[PDB]
């Protein structure tokens, strides 16, 4: 019941896989993958009801 | 059973492993997660909200309210700057305390480019030109409108939108700066002058001011995490 | 996971004014170097991986000291165990980072670094030892002595110790009541009513949504007391995973006083520098 | 057709105001009520709507030259507000979202700044040396608020320490600096830019439902950014009023009045 | 300081519990609520330490507990040598000490 | 532990309080006064591992502390007196152990070391 992914390779010799296997029962035993993905800033940096593009005035 | 060999680094605590460890309370019901506004997956979420800059800091005027506002008014002398800043968000003690610096606090390399946003306070009947200036590293520092025009320069009009936004673009020798006070990866002095100058009618406010804003961009990114010397605990 | 690329930016004469904007309106404008200056086109091989919620919160900080004795009994008095609330607020580096953000949800990694150390000089000679941490959830009956019978652990958790080995390591999960952590609590306990006979009925603290919120540990020897004073103490070290966070705060910038938001001592965070120097 | 120009309407009552910047939702989220998933009471809730979802008009406060500053908490400043306040005493559970306008008009000539900041579980200091000794009755004033002050006055009464607040007005009352506040949902009120702010407050907490009168979920904190100038006098102050709707009003358990001793 | 019944009165024999109400912080934050005894000219001794728990060669008659705002010092099997002051004694915040009012038992 | 073991009114008095050296340097030492019926009254403390003192609100003013390391003595120096300090006044060492960790870095310590203290009368 293995789990395989590709490491991010940042210096190279002259894909790369990994492989982890959950050995307990409980999630909180888990490792952490550090696989999360980011995303928009639009809830804090334009929360408007009435959004406008930037090229538009702000008023 | 299985023949075994310990390999060096065996018995250490590291700090910062991702091993697998027991539960102290197993088949434990978690209470399920419910859709709390506000969610930040990520840090630099917090760096692109746009936060005031302490810029005045004189010795009058630091740890009051006055830090924040930086006075205009019509008999000012134009040949000398309004305020000037050195563009080292982590170290120079007005962008250390703003929330990209703090931050910028708790890492050792930044790179992107940066947003500088300033307001105008004054009255609706008051009028004005200004020219805000990046000058890169490597020169002497701009004392005057002069040489401040040759580097990255946006001349900003005081009308109905009452800011503006200064990009400071990500020009550099290195990929990430450094953000303790290297020398050789400064990153160099921002400076604003008038150009013409504010012009207010009779029965106005003669002064007014100012207040300046500091926000990351989009292509901003920050890798070494570290320790803050903002905070201290006595024994 | 790259960050997105600058485009190729030419010469602009335009009815558009990207630059002009108004703060008023509470957004921040969402201005590329393309929009200001003339750009190149540059491939972005960069990345926010580092600064993500859990790459920020995977390092260990160290949130108490126990302190525990081994001696036979003498005319001086002895601590033969120690007990600790668990709280996170009185090492200030953690509390900081904690406190970027209002509510959090993490499951949770402990892990025991046990030293220990003579007092006499004159005899210098004593065994292994090895080291009890039970957790005590609230309510739980507390030890009395270091050899009464809530040492039994039939319920609670224990991890034993042996020193001179690996440091000891559990996870614990989201144990919180509510759906996330409170890190800030705007409000009390109990309301003082009209009807109360006296005021001390209703009286609560500010910020304190309930005493023994996560329960004490408690650390003992298990053996028996060398003829010379054995000196242990106990690191506790935090470490966060799978962490979850919402509403971002500013952090703090006064030195802490208390586990509330208090301020006492400095209030003068900011140094001097003119404004036309730079 | 300009976002100058703004019309909210909630209940039986209506805000028209022509020189607005925009409206601010709070975290990009509308209040809403709680669906099946979140639903941890299983009592009924009451949703009285159009008797609780109205706009409510606190005490206007005196912009003064000198002034340094005001607070107030929801849902705490509804408290004596009609059926809301009734809802709020008469039930054990409530959830509620905001709508906050702040209205503060000035002529032209008039100069200044205000940020309107909304910040979800706004803890403030003590005001002496035993922590965390602040009073239920002066941590909830009401409608009235509270005032910022430009220094630490340490409070050091033998007897009867007043077991206040002291809100320093740079250090927002809660030891984080005045410039990164703006993390918070905020709008700036500038005189010569805009006379009114809105900004929209979704439900904040970490539980689906919590007791209104113990709990304090969002704090409005108004400060003066640049200080109100006029021409050559000193003498010059004007009022700044705060209206505050409730939206998506539901309470759970219902029992008999609560009354606090203020 | 904190609040303390002036005197208690029992015969020989009998169990008698004196109480200490102090405030919140306190007694009711903190767990270092103590209990000290004073004979007539004597120095004070320490009877409980922390809340429940008593010093050795303290006789076992001597028990103690706390409620909330209020920590109780139970004497079962009351004797004519347990005559004379108890003391309360807790942690206030902000690092300072204080010291109950005292109560007079008299062995009747 | 020596008390020192005085009478005027008005002018300033001065304590003294000797013990071992062990417990000088590794024990914080409390000073507590009780006058005729009026019950206990705590008066500070001193800390001659690091030379810290902290006095209690009604004393700050009026009491001073010092430490001697060469006769492991300290002192405690009331600047001016009134007639309500007749008093017996005691110095106690903070020798018990508290199982509770003070904070989460220290250990608290109460006192069950006193000395026998000395008299002192504020009247003509
Ligand atoms: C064998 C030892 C088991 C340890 C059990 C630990 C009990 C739970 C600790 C959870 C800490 C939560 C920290 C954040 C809480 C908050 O901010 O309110």
């Amino acid at each position: 019941g293995a789990q395989v992914s590709s490491q991010k390779v940042g210096a190279h010799e002259n894909t790369i896989n990994y492989t982890t296997i959950n050995y307990y029962k409980d999630s909180a035993s888990n490792a952490a993958s550090k696989q999360d993905y980011s995303q928009d800033p639009s809830k804090f940096t334009e929360p408007l009801k009435d959004v406008l593009i930037k090229t538009a005035p702000a008023l | 059973g299985l023949p075994v060999l310990n390999t060096p680094g065996s018995n250490q605590y590291l700090t910062s492993d991702n091993h697998q460890s027991p539960c102290a309370i197993p088949e434990f019901d978690v209470t399920p997660p419910i859709d709390i506004p506000g969610e930040v997956k990520n840090m630099m979420e917090l760096a692109e909200i746009d936060t005031m800059i302490p810029l005045n800091l004189e010795s009058t005027k630091r740890n009051t309210m006055d830090m924040y506002r930086v006075t205009l008014s019509d008999s000012a002398d134009l040949s000398q700057p309004i305020l000037c800043l050195s563009l080292s968000p982590a170290f120079d003690p007005r962008l250390s305390h703003t929330m990209l610096g703090e931050v910028l606090n708790y890492y050792t390399h930044w790179a992107g480019s940066l947003k500088f946003t300033f307001l105008f306070c004054g009255s609706m009947m008051a009028t004005g030109k200004i020219l805000v200036a990046y000058a890169p590293p490597g020169a002497q520092p701009p004392t005057s409108r002069k040489e401040a025009m040759l580097g990255t320069h946006v001349i900003w009009d005081l009308g109905l939108q009452s800011s503006c936004t200064m990009v400071v673009p990500w020009i550099s020798n290195v990929t990430y700066r450094q953000t303790t006070q290297d020398s050789f990866t400064e990153g160099g002095y921002i400076s604003m002058f008038y150009q013409t100058r504010i012009v207010v009618p009779l029965s106005t406010p003669k002064s007014m001011s100012m207040l300046g804003f500091v926000s990351a961009c989009n292509d901003f990114s920050v890798r070494l995490l570290r320790d803050t010397t903002h905070i201290s605990q006595s024994a | 996971d790259s960050l997105p690329d600058t485009k190729a930016s030419g010469p602009a004469h335009s009815k558009e004014v990207p630059a002009l904007t108004a703060v008023e309106t509470g957004a921040t404008n969402p201005l590329a170097p393309s929009d200001t200056v003339q750009t190149r086109h540059v491939v972005q091989r960069r990345s926010r991986s580092e600064s993500t919620i859990e790459s920020f919160f995977a390092r260990g900080a160290c949130v108490a000291i126990i302190e525990v004795d081994n001696e036979q009994p003498t005319t001086r008095a002895q601590k033969l165990f120690a007990m600790w609330r668990i709280t996170y607020k009185d090492t200030v580096q953690l509390r900081r980072k904690l406190e970027f953000f209002t509510y959090s949800r993490f499951d949770m990694e402990f892990t025991f670094v046990v030293t220990a150390n003579f007092t006499n000089a004159n005899n210098g000679h004593a065994l292994n030892q090895v080291y009890q941490i039970m957790y005590i959830p609230p309510g739980a009956p507390t030890p009395k002595s270091w050899d009464d019978y809530t040492w039994q652990t039939s319920s609670n958790p224990s991890i034993f110790y042996t020193y001179g080995a690996a440091p000891a390591r559990i996870s614990v999960p989201y144990v919180g009541l509510a759906n996330a952590y409170s890190h800030f609590y705007d409000g009390f306990a109990k309301v003082p009513l009209k009807t109360d006979a006296n005021d001390q009925i209703g009286d609560s603290l500010y910020s304190a949504m309930t005493v023994d919120d996560f329960g004490v540990l408690a650390v003992r020897v298990v053996n028996d007391h060398n003829p010379t004073k054995v000196t242990s103490k106990v690191r506790i070290y935090m470490k966060p995973k799978h962490v979850r966070v919402w509403c971002p705060r500013p952090p703090r910038a006064v030195p802490y006083y208390g586990p509330g938001v208090d301020y006492r001592n400095n209030l003068d965070p900011l140094s001097e520098k003119g404004l036309t120097t730079y | 057709y300009s976002d100058r120009v703004l019309q909210l309407t909630l209940g039986n009552s209506t805000i028209t105001t022509q020189e607005a910047a925009n409206s601010v939702v709070a975290y990009g989220r509308w209040p809403e009520f709680i669906r099946d998933d979140e639903a941890n009471p299983v009592d009924q809730p009451t949703e009285p709507d159009v008797a609780t979802c109205r706009f409510y008009t606190l005490d206007t406060v005196m912009w003064g030259k000198e002034s340094k500053g005001w607070w107030w908490k929801l849902p705490d400043a509804l408290r004596d507000m009609g059926l809301f306040g009734q809802n709020m005493y008469y039930h054990y559970l409530g959830r509620s979202g905001y709508t906050v306008h702040v209205q503060c008009n000035a002529s032209k000539f008039h100069q200044g700044a205000l940020g309107v900041f909304a910040i979800p579980e706004y803890c403030l200091a003590g005001d002496s040396d035993k922590q965390r000794y602040t009073s239920y009755a002066n941590a909830n004033p009401g409608e009235r608020g509270g005032k910022f002050y430009s220094q630490f006055n340490k409070d050091n009464a033998v007897t009867s320490p007043k077991r206040e607040f002291c809100p320093v007005d740079y250090l927002l009352g809660c030891g984080v600096l005045l410039g990164n506040a703006f993390v918070y949902p905020h709008q700036i009120i500038n005189l010569r830019t805009n006379n009114s702010a809105t900004i929209v407050l979704p439900y904040v907490n970490a539980l689906a439902i919590d007791s209104m009168v113990k709990h304090n979920n969002w704090g409005i904190a108004i400060l003066p950014l640049s200080p109100l100038d006029f021409a050559q006098d000193s003498s010059v102050e004007i009022p700044i009023t705060v209206t505050i709707a409730p939206m998506c009003s539901e309470f759970n358990g219902l029992r008999n009045v609560t009354a606090p001793k203020f | 300081a904190l609040t303390q019944p002036a005197s208690v009165s029992g015969s020989p024999g009998q169990s008698i519990t004196i109480s200490c109400t102090g405030t919140i912080t306190d007694i009711g934050y903190y767990n270092y609520v103590s209990w000290y005894q004073q004979h007539p000219g004597k120095a004070p001794k320490l009877i409980i330490f922390d809340v429940t728990n008593r010093p050795s060669g303290v006789s076992d008659r001597f028990s103690g507990s706390k409620s909330g705002n209020t920590a109780s010092l139970t004497i079962s099997g009351l004797q004519a040598e347990d005559e004379g002051d108890y003391y309360c004694f807790s942690h206030r915040s902000n690092n300072i000490r204080v010291f109950g009012g005292g109560t007079k038992l008299t062995v009747l | 532990v020596q008390s020192g073991a005085l009478k005027k009114p008005g002018a300033s008095v001065k304590f003294s309080c000797q013990a071992s050296g062990f417990t000088f340097t590794t024990y914080d030492i409390h000073w507590v006064r009780q006058a005729p019926g009026q019950g206990l009254e705590w008066m500070g403390m001193i800390s001659p591992s690091r030379d810290s003192t902290i006095y209690a609100q009604k004393f700050q003013g009026r009491v001073t502390m010092t430490s001697d390391t060469s006769t492991s003595t300290v002192y405690m120096e009331l600047t001016s007196l009134r007639s309500e300090d007749t008093a017996l006044y005691y110095c106690a060492t903070a020798s018990r152990p508290s199982a509770w960790v003070f904070r989460s870095l220290y250990t608290y310590y109460y006192m069950d070391v006193w000395g026998t203290g000395t008299t002192v009368t504020v009247s003509s």
